[PDB]
Formats: C-alpha cells, sequence, structure tokens
C-alpha cells in the first residue's frame, strides 16, 4: 500500500465468474455501479491497482 | 441510515407500480436461500444520508 502498482486494461473481455470461483474473495461491493450492471456495462481505458 | 433504497430489482416495474419484497438476490444459479454472497444480495441498500 506504500508503493501501489498500477496497470491499465484494454481490449479486454472481462468475465467476473472466475472471481466468484475463489472462496477467499469476500469483497465484491462496488463503489461505482451495481455488480449486475457491471457484467452488462462496457468501458474503455480501464485502470486497476493492487 | 434509516432511509433505504432498492439496489437490486428483478424486473423493471410497471408505471405506478410498487415493490415491498425483501429477498436476497437469486442471480446465482444455486438458490441464495438466506445467503448473501456472489450474485446474492438483499435488494435493500441504505440511503445512509451524511
Ligand atoms: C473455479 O474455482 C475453483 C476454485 O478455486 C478453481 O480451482 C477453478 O479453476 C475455477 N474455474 C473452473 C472452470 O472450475
Ligand atoms: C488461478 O489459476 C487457475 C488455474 O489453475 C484458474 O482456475 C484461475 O485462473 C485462477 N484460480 C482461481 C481464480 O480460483
Amino acid at each position: 500500500v506504500y508503493a501501489w502498482n498500477r496497470k491499465r486494461i484494454s481490449n479486454c473481455v472481462a468475465d467476473y465468474s472466475v472471481l466468484y470461483n475463489l472462496a477467499p474473495f469476500f469483497t465484491f461491493k462496488c463503489y461505482g455501479v451495481s455488480p449486475t450492471k457491471l457484467n452488462d456495462l462496457c468501458f474503455t481505458n480501464v485502470y486497476a491497482d493492487s | 441510515y434509516n432511509y433505504l433504497y432498492r439496489l437490486f430489482r428483478k424486473s423493471n416495474l410497471k408505471p405506478f407500480e410498487r415493490d415491498i419484497s425483501t429477498e436476497i438476490y437469486q442471480a446465482g444459479n444455486k438458490p441464495c436461500n438466506g445467503v448473501a454472497g456472489f450474485n446474492c444480495y438483499f435488494p435493500l441498500r441504505s440511503y445512509s444520508f451524511r
């Protein structure tokens, strides 16, 4: 969290079922949009940080 | 946080239609019977006025 790495997403077919596969995953709440709308929604220049 | 708004709707309502149902979302193929998780969430979301 001190030195957070950033990465940019493009030309991506994003399926979030694989995220639902992992039992340890416990945070799916989205500050942006409803998770159901997330599957239907499309974006550009998607930006992720870890 | 007493005020609440419905985050999840199964089917878009009719004109002048009302929904009072409070059931955890069943988007998961497995029934989310009293279980809130991946593709499962009760439709109510707190307004949480600040
Ligand atoms: C589903 O989740 C399990 C549990 O981690 C994982 O091993 C598997 O690769 C995932 N995908 C499929 C297609 O089963
Ligand atoms: C990590 O890799 C496995 C392949 O063994 C695959 O199921 C998926 O990409 C990841 N596993 C998860 C998310 O459970």
